[PDB]
C-alpha cells in the first residue's frame, strides 16, 4: 500500500475582477487511494453546482481531479475548498487567494 | 483508439 | 514538434460483493478527447473534444466494446494481485495502467509505453526496447514469466509501434485546429509587503498549451532556490493551464531577481524583472 495526501490549489480561471463572472477551481492532486470528497464553499456554505474532470493520474501514479463552478468575486466573499480523505484527520480547508 | 486486447496477469 | 498518445486505467475494488469501478481517459498530448466511467449513465465511451465527435458508430461500438473487455481484465487481476499479496475481501484495492506512444516532429515513432501499479506502486512496466519487463517484486516475475511464455511484449509492441502512431497522426490531423496549436504563457509579476523589511514577487504563467513549462528565479542572474515556492502546473480548465513561482526578498532589492520562462510555444526564454 502506499497512500498519498492531496495537494490543494484554489485558484480562477481568470484573474479576478470583482464584479465580474468567473470559474472558481479546486484542483487537487498527489493523492492516493482515488476516494476523495471536494466541496467548494462561499462564506462557509456549499456552492450547489460543481463540476469536475475525470479522474486521471501522473507520472508517480498519484490521483488528480479538478473541480469548478461558476463565480463572481467581490473583495468581501470568501471562497475555499474543503477536502476530505482518508489520509486526512479531519477536512482540510483551503481558502481562496486571488493571487495564488 | 484502445488496444485490441490485453492479457490477465 | 513531438506528440503522445496516451490511455489511462484504474480500477478500485470495493469491499465484499461489490463490483470494482473502471475508469479509462484517454489524451493526445495533455487534451483530454475520450473517457468511460463504469459508474456513469451512458456506459459507454464517450468524447470529450470536439474533433473525435466526428468518428461514426463504428468508432464508438468498438471503442465500448474493447474498454468493456479492458475492464473486465481489470477486475480479473484485482482477484488474482489480492492472492498474491494474500489479502483479505475487506479492502479495496487499485490497479492502474497506462499505455501510449510519442512521435517526433515527422510524426514517425519515438517511443513507447506499457506501466502497471498496484495500491500506488510500480508493479511492472515494458521497458523501452519493448521487447522485455521490469518486474517490481516476486508476485510480479510471475506474471512476467507469465508474460514472457505467451510473448505478450511482441504483441504490444505491435500495437504501440503500428496502430498507436497511426490513430495518433489521424487524431493530430482531423483535430489539427487545436491539437497542433501551441499557446505561448502570458506572464505578468506580482508583488506584496510580507512584512516591513520582507516582500514576496510572483512570476505567473498564463494561459499555456502544453502543459510542460520551467519557470525559474535568478538572483543577479544566479540561480536560487533558497527561499523560492513554486506550485504544480495547474488546468485552468478551458484546455490551456497556469503556473507560478515565488521569491521571498529583501524590500527594495526587487530590481536584483530575474524570472525566468521556457516553453515549447516561445521562440526564445523570456525574463522577466519587477517592472512597476
Ligand atoms: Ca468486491
Amino acid at each position: 500500500m502506499i497512500q498519498r495526501t492531496p495537494k490543494i490549489q484554489v485558484y480562477s480561471r481568470h484573474p479576478a475582477e470583482n464584479g465580474k463572472s468567473n470559474f472558481l477551481n479546486c484542483y487537487v492532486s498527489g493523492f492516493h487511494p482515488s476516494d476523495i470528497e471536494v466541496d467548494l464553499l462561499k462564506n462557509g456554505e456549499r456552492i450547489e453546482k460543481v463540476e469536475h474532470s475525470d479522474l486521471s493520474f501522473s507520472k508517480d501514479w498519484s490521483f488528480y481531479l479538478l473541480y469548478y463552478t461558476e463565480f463572481t468575486p467581490t473583495e468581501k466573499d470568501e471562497y475555499a475548498c474543503r477536502v476530505n480523505h482518508v489520509t486526512l484527520s479531519q477536512p482540510k480547508i483551503v481558502k481562496w487567494d486571488r493571487d495564488m | 483508439i484502445l488496444a485490441k486486447f490485453l492479457h490477465e496477469l | 514538434g513531438s506528440h503522445s498518445m496516451r490511455y489511462f486505467f484504474t480500477s478500485v475494488s470495493r469491499p465484499g460483493r461489490g463490483e470494482p469501478r473502471f475508469i479509462a481517459v484517454g489524451y493526445v498530448d495533455d487534451t483530454q478527447f475520450v473517457r468511460f466511467d463504469s459508474d456513469a449513465a451512458s456506459q459507454r465511451m464517450e468524447p470529450r473534444a470536439p474533433w473525435i465527435e466526428q468518428e461514426g458508430p463504428e468508432y464508438w461500438d468498438g471503442e465500448t466494446r474493447k474498454v468493456k473487455a479492458h475492464s473486465q481484465t481489470h477486475r480479473v487481476d484485482l482477484g488474482t494481485l489480492r492472492g498474491y499479496y494474500n489479502q483479505s475481501e475487506a479492502g479495496s484495492h487499485t490497479v492502474q495502467r497506462m499505455y501510449g506512444c510519442d512521435v517526433g516532429s515527422d510524426w514517425r515513432f519515438l517511443r513507447g509505453y506499457h506501466q502497471y501499479a498496484y495500491d500506488g506502486k510500480d508493479y511492472i512496466a515494458l521497458k523501452e526496447d519493448l521487447r522485455s519487463w521490469t518486474a517490481a517484486d516476486m508476485a510480479a516475475q510471475t506474471t512476467k514469466h507469465k508474460w514472457e511464455a505467451a510473448h505478450v511484449a511482441e504483441q504490444l509492441r505491435a500495437y504501440l509501434e503500428g496502430t498507436c502512431v497511426e490513430w495518433l497522426r489521424r487524431y493530430l490531423e482531423n483535430g489539427k485546429e487545436t491539437l497542433q496549436r501551441t499557446d505561448a504563457p502570458k506572464t505578468h509579476m506580482t508583488h506584496h509587503a510580507v512584512s516591513d523589511h520582507e516582500a514576496t514577487l510572483r512570476c505567473w504563467a498564463l494561459s499555456f498549451y502544453p502543459a510542460e513549462i520551467t519557470l525559474t528565479w535568478q538572483r543577479d542572474g544566479e540561480d536560487q532556490t533558497q527561499d523560492t515556492e513554486l506550485v504544480e502546473t495547474r488546468p485552468a480548465g478551458d484546455g490551456t493551464f497556469q503556473k507560478w513561482a515565488a521569491v521571498v526578498v529583501p524590500s527594495g532589492q526587487e530590481q536584483r531577481y530575474t524570472c525566468h520562462v521556457q516553453h515549447e510555444g516561445l521562440p526564445k526564454p523570456l525574463t522577466l524583472r519587477w517592472e512597476p
